[PDB]
């Protein structure tokens, strides 16, 4: 595999 | 999906993706009735046999999605969990009847050519179209093959999948699970003289069976994918969440009034 | 009574996907 998401959203 | 095919874009803008925060993977599929509310298979988010007990922290919702893995920055929405809502008698014991599920988003996401809900059938719509030989389609990003080779490829797709199956008749369905299935149920996929093949598969849970209407033009989910013995099996069938007899749950937990 | 069931890129445009005539024909 998975791209990343914003982090602001994975706490 | 086996025996499926690539989704076309946009060919299912109503299919959702349940995503869990860490460690990051793919847990199921869903379905957008709304703006604001999914609906899924209870078993994503509660089965203690395999030790599943997930909350609203747990996980993300992911709308507008083609590609399994990429974060589609331009098409895709990203949705936090407000309530969780599975039927108080969905049976997780023994038959999974009533793998029903309602998830509420924190704020309404915002339709467009790639986020657009599906619909409900009504009395008559799921009178007329829930008829044995009459096909529906199964979409989700679930496994390729019942079984694989480890490390010779990849058991999952990169885009959504498709595929088109026909209804059974109930006698048929009952004959071949030893499982207690309900009313609550109702089965598709070919038969082993019917030289077609294609089911869901794990990972596909959650996902709608949806079905076309000649007369209004629209696409009504009929059914959820539920529970299955292997995939693609001859003589074996998937089974499904009847939409239509839960819609009384579904419309008490949703109050729109 | 809120638009559903009408894809985007389909119903809306007049397009029809590649599989689905196989539903409809299931119907007769
Ligand atoms: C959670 C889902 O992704 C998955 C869907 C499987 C679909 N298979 C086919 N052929 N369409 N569901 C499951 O894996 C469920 C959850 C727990 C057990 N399970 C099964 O389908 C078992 N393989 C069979 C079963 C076990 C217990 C009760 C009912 C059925």
């Amino acid at each position: 595999d998975f791209e990343e998401i914003p982090e602001e959203y994975l706490q | 999906i086996v025996e499926g095919s690539d989704a076309e874009i946009g060919m299912s803008p109503w299919q959702v993706m349940l995503f869990r925060k860490s460690p990051q993977e793919l847990l199921c599929g869903a379905s957008l009735i709304s703006d604001r509310w999914v609906l899924t298979a209870a078993h994503c988010l509660l089965y203690p046999p395999w030790d599943k007990n997930f909350t609203e922290n747990d996980l993300l919702v992911r709308i507008g999605k083609h590609s399994r893995t990429r974060y589609e920055r331009n098409i895709e929405k990203i949705s936090m969990l407000e309530k969780i809502y599975i039927h108080p008698r969905y049976n997780w014991r023994e038959n999974l009847d009533r793998d029903i599920a309602l998830m509420k988003l924190k704020k309404p996401v915002a339709f467009s050519d790639y986020i657009h809900p599906v619909c409900l059938p009504d009395r008559e719509t799921a009178a007329s179209l829930l008829q044995a030989g009459y096909k529906g389609r199964v979409t989700g990003w679930g496994n390729l093959k019942e079984t694989w080779t480890a490390n010779v490829g990849k058991g999952q797709p990169s885009v959504l999948q498709v595929v088109n199956l026909p209804i059974v008749e109930r006698p048929v369905c009952k004959d071949s699970t030893r499982i207690r299935i309900t009313d609550n149920m109702f089965c598709a996929g070919y038969k082993p003289d019917e030289g077609k093949r294609g089911d869901a598969c794990e990972g596909d849970s959650g996902g709608p069976f949806v079905m076309k209407s000649p007369f209004n033009n629209r696409w009504y989910q009929m059914g959820i994918v539920s529970w299955g013995e292997g995939c693609d099996r001859d003589g074996k069938y998937g089974f499904y969440t009847h939409v239509f007899r839960l819609k009384k749950w579904i419309q008490k937990v949703i109050d729109q009034f | 009574e809120a638009d559903c069931g009408l894809r985007p890129l389909f119903e809306k445009k007049s397009l029809e996907d590649k599989t689905e005539r196989e539903l409809l024909e299931s119907y007769i």
